[PDB]
């Protein structure tokens, strides 16, 4: 899908072993499959169906997403930062697209 | 035949019962706009938390699977609710046991 711009908010460093809050947003219509067009016909589903956040290649959270997640899906969760490197955020579209964002994080 | 909520719940529990306690489900008493309702779940120790919306045409909302790099087992998102209904959170622990929390959200504008 077009214009699936990710936005992530997460501190850029942490003390080793500290928790950080991660907030991850992407722009997406998330057409649910329940909306009817002007002629009363259902409009086919097309959503982001999965979101992952990995820290230094290890999973923080893996979310299976269904049509009841809102337009512009938003996820917030907490990562333990034991060592420097990077977060990788991935969103999987029903249409086959894969959206990614990478954010560095340093330690102390 | 069982309800869809019951079917999803049974798949998650492996047929065992749901217990109570061990999790928090936070949702507004009244959601002005059912297109976007903030929900937070917390379940210390959970390997996964599944969210259901029992009055939605397709009740499954999302399943959060916590990996090794999660600091704790909190997640927040925003969801759609078609009308006033109960929202259900199920949390599964490392031993396979499941706990349940449920709360009613009143909805003004429908979100499906």
């Amino acid at each position: 899908a077009d214009d699936a711009k990710p936005r992530v908010k997460v501190p850029s460093s942490a003390k080793a072993g500290e928790t950080v809050t991660v907030k991850a947003l992407i722009s997406h219509k998330m057409e649910s499959g329940q909306r009817k067009d002007a002629d009363g016909k259902l409009i086919p589903r097309s959503i982001i169906n999965r979101f992952t956040c990995e820290l230094n290649g290890v999973n923080v959270v893996d979310v299976a997403i269904d049509p009841a997640v809102s337009t512009n899906p938003y996820f917030e969760f907490d990562a333990k930062v034991d060592a420097a490197g990077e977060f990788k955020f991935t969103w999987y579209d029903d249409d086959g697209s894969v959206y990614e964002d990478v954010k560095p994080i340093a330690v102390a | 035949g069982s309800s869809t909520v019951d079917e999803l719940t049974a798949a998650f529990t492996g047929g065992a019962a749901t217990g109570e306690g061990g999790l928090t489900l936070t949702a507004p008493e009244i959601a002005e706009n059912g297109n976007t309702v903030p929900i937070e779940v917390k379940a210390p120790g959970a390997v996964a938390i599944m969210l259901l919306a029992a009055g939605n045409p397709e009740p499954a909302v999302a399943t959060f699977n916590f990996g090794p790099a999660a600091a704790d087992q909190r997640a927040a998102t925003r969801i759609r609710l078609a009308q006033t209904q109960d929202v259900i959170a199920l949390a599964k622990m490392a031993d396979g046991s499941v706990v349940k929390a449920q709360t009613t959200v009143k909805v003004t504008i429908g979100g499906c």
